[PDB]
């Protein structure tokens, strides 16, 4: 199996640096061609930049040919990516990927901001039954349910965006009006933008 | 059509001797030449190609001024260790910007060994 | 460079063709579910499927063009999908090609309404969330009442995006404050959906 990890999201201020990193599995890292695209959240993909087996070559995309750098360390099956003087343009979600596009990092959410990292409140919806998880900055978070354990039902939403440029977003799940005293409902929030988990239980009312 | 087979997923050889890398034409038409790379993708680097500069390190295996040469065989000398990778041999056909992609080669991993 | 059709309709069981020029070199098909969620390459190389890609899937390059063929479409290929080309040297992709499948029935919204938290409350802050669920086609319209006035102010809502049964889901979010959650007799969330609507309701009381 090929696994892809990035990391190194999160905001950072405009006009700053910051570095991308990628981890490989199940592949031979070093006989193999590595790209980053992006994508602007509800826009489309685009090409930032490829690298050699080596290393010695490096190509990059108009979008940002100058301020960024491609890098590879085989020794550790990693890739990079140190991006220079971030615009508002630059705020997308960033995925590494195989030789020829075969295989898909989860991607990187980067959002390019003078506004302050604002872990989330979470709140319970009883009654379908879901968490309201509220002021958050910035996106993404990850709203699992019991763990990996329920996941038939389950919706999480989009997140809006307040008047007070903070996010919030929810998940909610159908449930059988039956079940409840027996079968309790946890719903586990990531959000590693502020490395923070919130578990919050949800009683019926 | 025009195949290009390379007969060999791998080839194991010595560190510091001469590696060939087996490609051959089974016509040809269309015409256009022959290309190696090292890699899939956008960084796959140019090894050898017919049309293009010289490349030191790259003799090839036939005189390729002859007229119906259909053997692309490429010998890489002095392989060091960070000359491991998947190989590629790909023909070009005609364009007008010019030389477009026709086919490729299923690949030749290479690798080697630190050997006497 | 590459152009691409911005959507193609196709009804269950049909063989869709999207194509893909603008470029001399190779090309991929990448599909997108949804927004946010990452991509999943069903061609590569032009013609190369993943062993894990179904067999209905099928990629070729002729000319400079290349061509996505779905033969048998399904309710979930359903998607966005993206050509992307590389030469040596650099890649692109295309602006994506949204594909829906005909068929589908017109189930109309399911609307729950919750008021605010005691932990909300607690921490002096209140939000109605007004959640719409398994409606088809996933185009909606919500505005909010307190008492029966209007309120334009403080609402936020997300736009319709598929559940996992095949069928559309948004939010809403009305926030204001305790002093205007206690002070109203009762908040509402109108939902509409082919002129059919729904309406919910709650109140300050338990």
């Amino acid at each position: 199996d090929v696994q892809l990890v990035e990391s190194g999201g999160g905001v950072v201020r405009p006009g700053e640096s910051l570095t991308l990193s990628c981890t490989a599995s199940g592949f031979t890292f070093t006989s193999s061609t590595m790209n980053w695209v992006r994508q602007a959240p509800g826009e489309g993909l685009d090409w930032v930049s490829s690298i050699s087996t080596s290393g010695v070559i490096t190509y990059y995309a108009d979008s940002v040919k100058g301020r960024a750098t491609i890098s590879r360390d085989n020794s550790k099956n990693t890739l990079y990516l140190r991006l220079f003087s971030l615009r508002a343009d630059d705020t997308a979600i960033y995925y590494c990927a195989t030789d020829t596009f075969d295989h898909w990092g989860p991607g990187t959410l980067v959002t390019v901001s003078s506004a302050s990292t604002k872990g989330p409140s979470v709140f319970p919806l009883a009654p379908a039954l879901g968490c309201l998880v509220k002021d958050y900055f910035p996106e993404p978070v990850t709203v699992s349910w019991n763990s990996g354990a329920l996941t038939s039902g389950v919706h999480t939403f989009p997140a809006v965006l307040q008047s007070s440029g903070l996010y919030s977003l929810s998940s909610v799940v159908t449930v059988p009006s039956s079940s409840l005293g027996t079968q309790t409902y946890i719903c586990n929030v990531n959000h590693k933008p502020s490395n923070t988990k919130v578990d919050k239980k949800v009683e019926p009312k | 059509e025009l195949q290009v087979i390379q007969p060999d997923k791998s080839v194991l050889v010595a560190a510091g001797e001469t590696a060939t890398l087996r490609c051959t034409a089974t016509s040809l038409i269309p015409v256009g030449p022959i290309q190696w790379f090292r890699g899939a993708g956008p960084g796959r680097e140019l090894i050898y190609n017919q049309k293009e500069g010289h490349f030191p390190r790259v003799t090839t295996v036939s005189d390729l001024t002859k007229r119906n040469n259909m053997d692309f065989s490429i010998r890489i000398g002095a392989i060091t260790p960070a000359d491991a990778g998947t190989y590629y041999c790909v023909k070009f056909r005609k364009g007008s910007p010019d030389d477009v992609e026709f086919k490729s080669g299923a690949g030749t991993e290479l690798s080697v060994r630190a050997k006497p | 460079a590459l152009t691409q059709p911005a959507s193609v309709s196709a009804n269950p069981g049909e063989t869709v063709k999207i194509t893909c020029f603008g470029s001399s070199g190779n090309y991929g098909w990448f599909q997108q579910k949804s927004p946010g969620s990452a991509p999943v390459t069903v061609i590569h190389y032009n013609n190369k499927r993943p062993s894990d890609i179904p067999s209905r899937f099928s990629g070729s390059k002729s000319g400079s063009t290349g061509t996505l063929t779905i033969t048998g479409v399904r309710a979930e290929d359903e998607a966005v999908y993206f050509c992307g080309a590389w030469e040596t040297g650099s890649a692109t992709f295309g602006a994506g090609t949204t594909l829906t499948v005909l068929g589908q029935p017109k189930a109309a919204p399911s609307v729950t309404l919750f008021p605010p938290s005691s932990e909300e409350l607690q921490a002096n802050k209140a939000t109605l969330v007004c959640l719409i669920s398994d409606f088809y086609p996933g185009a909606v319209t919500v505005a909010w009442k307190a008492d029966s006035s209007p309120v334009k102010a403080g609402v936020e809502t997300t736009t319709p995006s598929k559940q996992s049964n095949n069928k559309y889901a948004a939010s809403s979010y009305l926030s204001l404050t305790p002093e205007q959650w206690k002070s109203h007799r009762s908040y509402s969330c109108q939902v509409t959906h082919e002129g059919s609507t729904v309406e919910k309701t709650v109140a300050p009381t338990e």
